């Protein structure tokens, strides 16, 4: 995926 | 060289923050569920639990000299609780975005918070928790803040912008900026605690841990031992080792002289997110928080 924002 | 023993393991919702109390046999854990817990790992009894919020609580530290815990959460708030009575001490909006990390000054009444709002902020509990300074310059989420234990008028921030900045309290511009070459950004920064080496260490999504000399502003070593994002890497206070943890589910103990992995531990709690070491090296205790709970280990 293009983005993996850090939410976990 | 290491006789590692499992002291206590507890299953829970994802543990995002963890810290040891310096004089009581306790760890604090902060959970993705919004709950925070205090455990006695020697008797294996929960001392206290608080449902702080419904959002994740990513950051938590003891302020033992005040009988407090301080926590930071995704609802933008810093909250402080007295651990003896459970009473909330203060509750304020600290940043307009997630709080990733909190550090507590060892002698002055100051706390630093690092945020997705691109800043670090300094709060003074002897001025009614006033915002005393905002440190600006980072260009992505600030993931980790740490005072230099040998010089706590200075501190480091690690950032997804691929830099570590070292700052001086009372000064608006960084002392310097280290470009880590960790192209996926920095998740964590930690200082070596002893005077024999002016070293810091960074952990990255790029699978690497890097050791930096903060005087020469140079990279001493790159340590690659994980298969997924490295959540943290820290120097142990009393043993010549580094401990890292990863979304690959492992903890690794590295020899701090040879930079080799000496032990790989799978505690079976899935992904690793956070780390703490007992501040005076009592039983050489370390503790790590994971998707499925936390574990406290003694090293011999």
């Amino acid at each position: 995926c293009t983005f993996k924002t850090k939410t976990n | 060289k290491l006789d590692i023993k499992k002291t206590f393991s507890n299953r829970s919702d994802r543990v995002k923050g963890i810290d040891f109390h310096p004089t009581e046999p306790w760890v604090l854990t902060t959970l993705y569920s919004g709950r925070v817990e205090l455990w006695n790992y020697e008797t294996q009894v929960e001392v206290r639990s608080i449902q702080v919020t419904e959002t994740p609580v990513r950051a938590g530290k003891f302020i033992a000299r005040k009988n407090w815990i301080i926590v930071g959460s995704d609802d933008f708030r810093i909250r402080v609780f007295n651990y003896n009575t459970g009473e909330k001490v203060v509750d304020f909006e600290a940043h307009p975005d997630y709080i990733r990390s909190i550090a507590v000054h060892p002698t002055k009444p100051y706390v630093l918070s690092g945020s997705d709002d691109l800043t670090v902020k300094l709060w003074n509990w002897e001025n009614n928790w006033a915002l005393e300074q905002t440190f600006e310059g980072h260009e992505h989420f600030v993931m980790c803040v740490a005072f230099n234990p040998k010089d706590p008028s200075t501190f480091a921030s690690g950032c997804l912008d691929r830099t570590v900045k070292v700052w001086s309290l009372g000064q608006s511009t960084p002392n310097f900026t280290l470009t880590t070459g960790q192209e996926r950004g920095v998740n964590y920064v930690d200082y070596y605690p002893l005077p024999d080496k002016p070293y810091m260490i960074t952990a990255s999504d790029d699978l690497t841990i890097k050791i930096w000399d903060y005087q020469t502003k140079s990279c001493v070593a790159t340590l690659e031992g994980h298969m997924s994002n490295v959540s943290f890497a820290v120097f142990h206070p009393t043993l010549p080792i580094i401990i890292s943890g990863s979304e690959d589910g492992t903890l690794k103990i590295w020899n701090s002289s040879t930079y080799k992995v000496e032990k790989t531990l799978n505690v079976g709690l899935e992904r690793s997110w956070c780390i703490a070491t007992h501040p005076t090296g009592r039983k050489n205790y370390i503790a790590s928080g994971f998707d499925n709970g936390f574990t406290v280990l003694s090293l011999g």
